[PDB]
């Protein structure tokens, strides 16, 4: 209900070319099943992620489970039940680029969606059947949750 | 009972079946019965050859242009929606006759276009190219090699082409051979297995092993982890843990000291492995990278283990008398170890007056081939540093005198030596004076003349012709090369050297070669000898 | 796991690449191989070929743990009518057992016979 995407990933690399920023690092992750790559900037301070972790990641268009489609204002007093209580790390940001392996004759097979969470970048390279919910210059959430 | 035809009689088949059983409303039938609204232009197109008889060219290029237009129409109006259906339906008189007559590029471009459908047409055209005598020669496509009967025979004819070619054709044919056999890694497995079974023989299998090693080098370039395939083909896997250590180390592409202690514990004992596990050239190249880079310091404790491993690689002999050894020797690897140790010390000390001082000991060292290859890689990694040419003695010929020593004492390194010299000659040296750049080029051409003196002549003169003709360098440099080559050579003259040395001399700066020679005559002697050799010059 | 044939076809079925993809030792665990062994005749030939070539990129100890299951996948691979799967099974049948690949590829194949005959003549005359 408003979810654009949902998959379980598995952390393979943490910022392998060196650590450019001390508080935020990027995670090179492969999916558990869908064969797709995800490069994710996460705050290590408030939410530490170690290598070899496994996490669920659910891009949702809104947190409110009815799909009420909020504007994006900070409402800390709204007691409408959101989906963020299932999760433990919610990032809001806009998706800024959907490039893909396309040709001027036939369709695109492998898509690559780009999304910035404030400044924290995430590239999700997968197949077009899984990234079809993404639209350029829309507002998405992140909703990751680590699990053993 | 229609009688409405201009030139639709040639379409008399499907008309006739629509003629006897027309019925209902035959408006479309009559309209297609007279849809050939022009004249007899199927015969007047044949009269276009009769008009070309009055034209400039009554030749076979007119029918070639008509067949090219027909091929462009058959590729433009290609039936891609029913391609596999039309393939799987008839296929008996059409594809057989087309592969009999017009098998030049038609079905090859058809299998280059889609190649996923039309398995009946692909199979029939592949079997007809198998019916073609020389091969597989039409199917020269990096993605149409996904059929085994095709790809095996294409591999066969390309191996025959390279093995009849030689060392000159080793540079030209090997990417055109390696783009097929590195396209799929399963095709790489098939090809390397064939390389192994052909290199089982000592009667000419060394060239097969060489071609396997360049295919493996191209696989390392393009992105394979093909060393595990290479070790799995080898006999090295009969002794498991050494080969597993080599597998992990050649999968990392770098030297681990603990891994070489694991190797060295297995060597220098009373049960060595068969020496073909260490003779793999990518492993010796990683040795040269980890040992003779001008930086990259080695921590003085497992250093002698490194030098002993390289000495055992490049030193010992054996006698495989029916897959067992009975007489090996180790009596020259102490000298090899001493030489490589002295050279690694000279590459570690990094003090250039000392490099001039111990140059007689370094000349003693480069009598050995592994030493000379290592010094060649070190001088490659030293001289090709940018902004190097700022120490200047006679425009720094010291390392280039080591190039002359390497070229003198050996002959197999000459392609790498020429590759280094033409890499430096193409490299524009910024921040130098232009006269100083020009004299640096004169020094490199002096080194190319020294390579020309020791036998290795034809790639050098071929490069000089290539840089006079294609993408031209300074003409004065070629004039200096001609001047220094003709001040040392004398008749008799082999016909290939005359054939290759003639057009650079006679075209484009005749006059500059003779200024003040006098006592021994200039190029005039070579022109006279060139008239006396050939058949007039032709 | 569940639907493991679809899982192999998902993680390995990108037919636009033909090499053994990396992290293939992290995609081949003994439980996953024992899931392959019952659904091996279902998945496509390209993914099957990726699988058979990826079984060589495992380390030696993991092959030495459960080489019997890998030999069972080899014996099921030798029965398939595909030319590539039959040839790669003929090469790869000796790798978990010995450590070395096969060199006797000569029987059951006129292709290997023609290539070896023509090339033994060519190598014999090109010394």
């Amino acid at each position: 209900a408003g979810i654009l995407f949902e998959d379980i990933f598995d952390v393979k690399d943490i910022d392998p070319e060196g650590k450019k920023f001390d508080r935020v690092s990027r995670l090179h992750c492969e999916s558990e099943s869908f064969k797709m790559d995800l490069i994710l900037d996460v705050n290590i301070q408030i939410y530490p992620v170690d290598l070899g972790d496994k996490f669920r990641l659910v891009i949702a268009s809104t947190l409110y489970e009815d799909g009420t489609l909020d504007d994006g204002e900070y409402n800390p007093t709204d007691d409408r039940p959101s989906r963020a209580d299932q999760f433990e790390y919610v990032m809001y940001g806009k998706v800024y680029r959907i490039e893909g392996d396309e040709t001027s004759t036939e369709a695109a097979t492998r898509l690559s969606a780009y999304v910035s969470y404030g400044g924290l970048l995430m590239r999700l390279q997968g197949d077009a059947n899984n990234l079809h919910g993404f639209e350029v210059d829309s507002r998405v959430y992140l909703l990751m949750k680590k699990l053993a | 009972x229609x009688x409405x035809x201009x030139x639709x009689x040639x379409x008399x088949x499907x008309x006739x079946x629509x003629x006897x059983x027309x019925x209902x409303x035959x408006x479309x039938x009559x309209x297609x019965x007279x849809x050939x609204x022009x004249x007899x232009x199927q015969t007047v197109n044949l009269l276009a050859e009769w008009l070309i008889q009055t034209g400039v060219e009554p030749v076979q290029v007119q029918e070639t242009v008509e067949n090219h237009l027909k091929s462009l129409l058959i590729k433009h109006f290609d039936p891609r929606k029913a391609d596999s259906i039309f393939t799987e339906e008839g296929e008996t008189p059409a594809w057989l006759e087309q592969m009999i007559a017009h098998t030049t590029w038609r079905d090859l471009f058809y299998k280059l276009a889609e190649a996923h459908p039309d398995c009946l047409m692909l199979n029939f055209t592949v079997k007809l190219i198998s019916d073609a005598g020389y091969q597989g020669e039409i199917t020269s496509v990096s993605t149409a090699c996904q059929q085994l009967e095709v790809f095996s025979r294409v591999l066969r004819t390309s191996l025959a082409t390279i093995l009849d070619g030689g060392e000159e054709n080793l540079e030209k044919n090997l990417p055109e051979f390696a783009k097929m056999v590195c396209h799929g890694e399963h095709t790489y497995l098939f090809a390397q297995a064939m390389m192994s079974v052909l290199a089982q023989e000592e009667q000419g299998g060394s060239a097969v092993r060489r071609i396997a090693q360049e295919v493996q080098r191209f696989a390392q370039e393009k992105g394979h982890d093909a060393s595990q395939i290479t070790l799995a083909l080898g006999t090295a896997a009969s002794y498991p843990r050494a080969c597993q250590a080599l597998g992990a180390m050649l999968s990392k592409g770098a030297l681990n000291p603990a891994d070489i202690t694991v190797l060295f514990k297995m060597f220098t004992s009373m049960d060595p492995p068969p020496v073909e596990l260490i003779r793999v050239p990518a492993f010796l190249d990683l040795f040269m990278q980890s040992l003779f880079k001008p930086g990259a310091r080695i921590n003085q404790d497992h250093k002698h283990k490194y030098i002993h491993i390289l000495a055992y690689a490049a030193s010992v002999v054996e006698t495989w008398k029916k897959n067992k050894r009975v007489s090996i020797n180790k009596d020259e690897l102490k000298s090899t170890s001493k030489a490589v140790e002295t050279v690694h010390n000279l590459c570690c000390n990094e003090n250039a007056s000392e490099l001039v001082a111990e140059l007689s000991t370094l000349y003693q060292c480069i009598r050995f081939p592994v030493v000379a290859m290592g010094v060649l890689k070190w001088v490659d990694w030293t001289v090709s540093e940018p902004r190097y040419f700022q120490l200047q003695t006679d425009h720094t010929p010291v390392h280039l005198a080591l190039l002359d020593e390497i070229s003198t004492c050996h002959q197999l390194l000459h392609p790498q030596v020429l590759q280094l010299l033409v890499k430096l000659f193409e490299t524009e040296h910024s921040q130098l004076d232009v006269m100083e750049q020009l004299e640096l080029k004169k020094t490199l051409l002096d080194r190319m003349v020294h390579l020309l003196s020791r036998g290795y002549v034809l790639p050098v003169v071929s490069y000089i012709r290539k840089c006079l003709e294609k993408l031209d360098t300074d003409i004065s440099l070629i004039r200096y090369f001609v001047t220094e080559v003709l001040d040392v050579i004398a008749p008799p003259y082999t016909s290939d050297f005359v054939q290759l040395f003639l057009p650079i001399l006679e075209n484009d700066s005749i006059a500059g070669t003779i200024k003040t020679e006098g006592e021994h005559d200039p190029v005039t002697e070579f022109i006279a000898h060139c008239k006396s050799n050939f058949i007039m010059v032709n | 796991e569940s639907d493991t044939g679809l899982w192999l076809h998902n993680k390995l079925g990108a037919t636009d690449e033909l090499w053994a993809p990396p992290s293939i030792a992290s995609l081949l665990t003994a439980a996953v191989i024992d899931n392959i062994r019952l659904c091996f005749h279902g998945l496509s030939s390209a993914v099957k070929l990726k699988l058979l070539l990826g079984t060589l990129h495992l380390p030696r100890r993991t092959v030495d743990e459960m080489k019997g299951a890998l030999m069972e996948i080899i014996q099921l691979a030798s029965l398939d009518s595909d030319p590539w799967v039959l040839m790669v099974a003929d090469i790869l049948k000796s790798f978990p057992d010995t450590g070395s690949l096969n060199l006797e590829l000569e029987e059951q194949n006129p292709n290997v016979q023609d290539i070896l005959g023509e090339l033994r003549e060519k190598v014999g005359e090109c010394e």
